[PDB]
């Protein structure tokens, strides 16, 4: 039979109380209905309609070949679709589907099954006694049918879900598509793929302890396809089949889980053992994903050493960010952007954050600024991590807590899925902050407007003041980097520097410092668009008539580049030829004079 | 032409915040101040600008050029079209008192330069012929509610 | 009726008799053929969501001032 | 699907339709129902095909009848 490390494993994963259950045919086999009897099967039911149908052509007269032909027919579907199709006395059709779909009483074993704590329940019956199981078991219980949007549902507990409908409060037109039981409502477009309840169904059998599967027959081919491919679901699901079933009679079901043929009534027994740990495990667990970020605990010396490195080469530590943060007049140790007071102020009103920005313009260290000061005002933030670990779990761990909480993503278009799943399914106290290039997110527009993000509130950090221009030149002015040009006054200073990129820290530091960092991304970035040798002339023209002065024209391009390279659409959607030109309605024109 | 600036206008104009946000555009460029995010928003008196779905309109599309997500104007000749046939006078007399008592009364704490700049501004008569342009009556209503909106200005002589 | 509960659900049920149960955001022409109509006035506990204590559930003071009443329903002729 | 958008007529010979695609494909619409046919075996009853009635016109005459039609309609086609 069954052996007993199968039992301890099923044991242990059902006393976490994160499984979840899918009840099929063979779990409401002993219940009884209103009309006194155990709910009937597809042959007989299919029996029964081929004979209210016969008798009703019989009174109409038709010939006795067609009779004898239609009532020998046991293929429900063929059968109902005919009925439907042809007889125009649907309502008892109803009828008799309420009659023999309505459970009376149910029996003890089906108490004790439904007296655990799940984490959702799943389910293809018609009947009514998963939900007369749990209300009697002393548990509440809201049913569901496709037709049900999934987001007006997120808080409640106890969702049965039925998939292939429900006869309880079922319409007369709902025999055409929303019960699966003629050939034409399988055909129908509206299926289980296609509802929003598919996703659900995933995330749930992706983030459960383990899944049990009671008495299905895996008639449905996209559960089929759901399970088929993966493996790691596979060393969780269970299969529980009748008692008397040799191996090759359950080997189409072996290939998705485990089988144990033992039938629900063992299966209560375990579920009387394993109840009253059910609802008591409770874990923290760990967060794998997510980082939390702790502030500084002690003052460290801050050398001119370390100005340079932070100024110049693009290196700090969060020690220095601790410091610059707790006292305002310390000017000359980082440049206070204005944004950061207003972001806070929208963070603390349950609004999320995203920041756009160009190449190298302090965002990062912005993110790390609000990360810092978040924490002293009294919030927890988490810093994402790109790890191979899962992030659904991550998120559910951190649902379970209950303290305020900030999420920390930076550039976003990398982890567009893992970004997405967490503006799919966001709790309550779960703020979100991204940040990413303007390209990054003009790639990803699409994904995202289809999705709710009226709770965002978007900022462009690109630009400075003069206040800070005076900021950042009184930190040069310390650090004493000028040369001969310190005699100089304010306006002498960035008399060599075009309009915009005199308000953009990356082209100022560039200019100034000569960052080597902002060399090496620079080249980074152009790598990848000056590789072929048709975009470098183009790239190479557009520079000379910049340099020359005159101005840029396709066909002048083409001219001057030896090619036609400037006529395709695929141009402008490079990696450089986006990020060291702007483009307006497909013309390219540079940024300005001191990166070309 | 007109039939199509009209066409294409009234595809963002017609939502409440939409206009008032459009109206705020075109009067921080008639005035000359900047366009930013923060300061739009106290102007347009809402924060639909920080919406990401605001830029992505067939009207503020069609007529600022949009860049990275900010918004500037086209030219002029048609922000100037626009504030004389698209925008009614009696809609821009209202909004402009409505957009003046605003400013007042959240400046009177937080005291921003740009705020008063811009109250000083707003009152000077080149801008409001600018915006209501040989209209005698509206003019002459703004300019004796100005008064009774803020009562330190009997005392101005400017 | 006017209770929240199912305690005429389940009487319904265990005495063999069938039950459809609704509400007052539900359609009298498409459940026209339909017999064992337990409409709940006031409201249902069974399904209700979270937006449901506003106005479809009739508990609160701003529930019973809400411009969707029993008199304008589509249920008032049938009653 | 473009193919079957643009030809004159479709023509299945001894296909049962077992797979589900072909029945998602051919169920929905009925312009496509009015050029399509189905070539069956013979000695069949109306019901033994219901199911391939659904998509289009069904005719029980086998590709032994067919081939006395292709051979009248062959030299019209190349035409
Ligand atoms: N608040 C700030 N004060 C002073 N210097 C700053 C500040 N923010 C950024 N910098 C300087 O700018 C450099 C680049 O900034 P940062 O690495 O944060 O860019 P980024 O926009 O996050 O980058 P990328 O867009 O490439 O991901 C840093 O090495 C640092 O010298
Ligand atoms: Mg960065």
């Amino acid at each position: 039979s069954i052996s007993d490390e199968t039992y301890e494993r099923l044991k242990r994963l059902i006393s976490t109380g994160n499984a979840i259950v899918f009840v099929g045919a063979g779990f409401s086999k002993e219940s009884i209905n209103i009309i006194g009897s155990t709910p009937p099967l597809a042959k007989d039911l299919a029996l029964q309609i081929s004979n209210k149908s016969a008798n009703y052509l019989k009174e109409v007269g038709a010939d006795s070949h067609y009779i004898e032909e239609i009532k020998q027919c046991d293929d429900l579907m063929v059968a109902s679709d005919f009925f439907l199709n042809n007889i125009p006395q649907k309502d008892e059709l109803l009828q008799l589907l309420k009659d023999n779909y309505t459970i009376k009483d149910v029996t003890q074993e089906q108490i004790d099954i439904f007296s655990m704590k799940w984490r959702r329940i799943y389910t293809t019956n018609y009947d009514n006694a998963i939900e007369l199981s749990l209300i009697k078991s002393g548990k509440s219980v809201t049913p569901l049918t496709l037709e049900d949007a999934p987001n007006q549902y997120k808080s409640a507990e106890d969702i049965c879900l039925h998939i292939n409908g429900r006869i309880e409060r079922s319409k007369e037109s709902d025999l055409d598509s929303a019960i699966k039981l003629t050939t034409s409502s399988y055909l129908s477009p509206e299926q289980f793929l296609t509802s929003s309840w598919y996703r659900q169904f995933k995330a749930d059998i992706d983030n459960a302890s383990a899944i049990v599967f009671l008495g299905y027959s895996m008639y449905d081919i996209d559960i089929q396809k759901i399970f088929f491919n993966d493996s790691s679901i596979k060393s969780k699901t269970f299969f529980i089949t009748r008692e008397g079933t040799t191996k090759f009679q359950n080997y189409k079901l072996a290939m998705f889980g485990e089988v144990i043929n033992i039938g629900v009534n063992a299966f209560s027994h375990i579920a009387a053992k394993c109840i009253e740990e059910s609802h008591q495990d409770k874990e923290v667990g760990l967060i794998n994903s997510l980082e939390l970020y702790t502030p500084g605990e002690e003052h460290d010396e801050i050398r001119d050493n370390d100005i340079a490195n932070f100024m110049i080469f693009g290196k700090v530590s969060d020690r220095y960010i601790d410091e610059v943060t707790l006292n305002d007049n310390m000017h000359d140790k980082i440049i206070l952007r204005e944004e950061v007071s207003k972001i806070i102020e929208h963070i603390e009103t349950d609004n999320d954050i995203l920041i756009a920005s160009d190449l190298g313009n302090g965002k990062s260290i912005m993110t790390r600024m609000l990360m810092s000061k978040l924490s002293r005002k009294g919030y927890l933030c988490f810093y994402y991590l790109y790890n191979e670990f899962s992030f659904s779990k991550d998120i559910e761990r951190l649902s379970k807590l209950g303290q305020k909480i900030v999420i920390f993503i930076d550039d976003y278009s990398n982890c567009i899925d893992d970004t997405r799943y967490a503006i799919e399914n966001r709790k309550d106290n779960i703020q979100l902050v991204l940040t990413t290039r303007h390209f990054g997110y003009e790639n990803t527009k699409q994904h995202l407007l289809t999705m709710d993000m009226s709770s965002f509130k978007t900022h462009s950090v690109d630009y400075l003041s003069d206040s800070e221009v005076d900021n950042f030149v009184h930190i040069v002015d310390h650090l004493g980097a000028w040369g001969e040009k310190a005699g100089l006054s304010r306006h002498e200073k960035l008399s060599e520097l075009d309009e915009n990129a005199r308000n953009q820290l990356s082209f100022l530091l560039l200019s100034i410092l000569k960052s080597e960092a902002i060399q090496s991304r620079i080249r980074e970035i152009s790598n990848l668009a000056l590789n072929d040798k048709e975009y470098k002339e183009t790239v190479f023209a557009i520079l000379l008539l910049d340099v020359i002065g005159l101005p840029l024209v396709r066909s002048l391009i083409s001219d001057v580049a030896v090619n036609e390279k400037i006529y395709s659409a695929e141009f402008t959607e490079n990696e450089g030829v986006k990020n060291l030109f702007i483009i307006s309605n497909g013309m390219v024109k540079t940024k300005s004079s001191t990166l070309s | 032409i007109q039939s199509r600036i009209r066409e294409i206008s009234n595809l963002a104009l017609n939502d409440k915040e939409y206009k008032e946000t459009v109206f705020a555009i075109l009067l921080l460029d008639v005035i000359g101040l900047p366009l930013v995010r923060s300061l739009i928003s106290d102007v347009a008196v809402n924060e639909k600008i920080y919406s990401a779905e605001f830029t992505e309109n067939e009207g503020v599309k069609n007529l600022f050029i949009i860049s990275n997500g900010m918004v500037k104007t086209k030219s002029s000749t048609l922000s100037r079209f626009l504030i004389a046939n698209i925008f009614e006078h009696k809609y821009v007399v209202n909004q402009l008192l409505k957009v003046i008592e605003h400013l007042y009364v959240i400046n009177k704490d937080a005291k921003d330069h740009r705020l008063q700049t811009l109250i000083t501004s707003l009152l000077r008569f080149s801008i409001i012929e600018k915006l209501l342009p040989q209209r005698r009556v509206e003019i002459n209503y703004f300019y004796e509610k100005v008064k009774h909106i803020i009562p330190n200005l009997i005392n101005d002589p400017h």
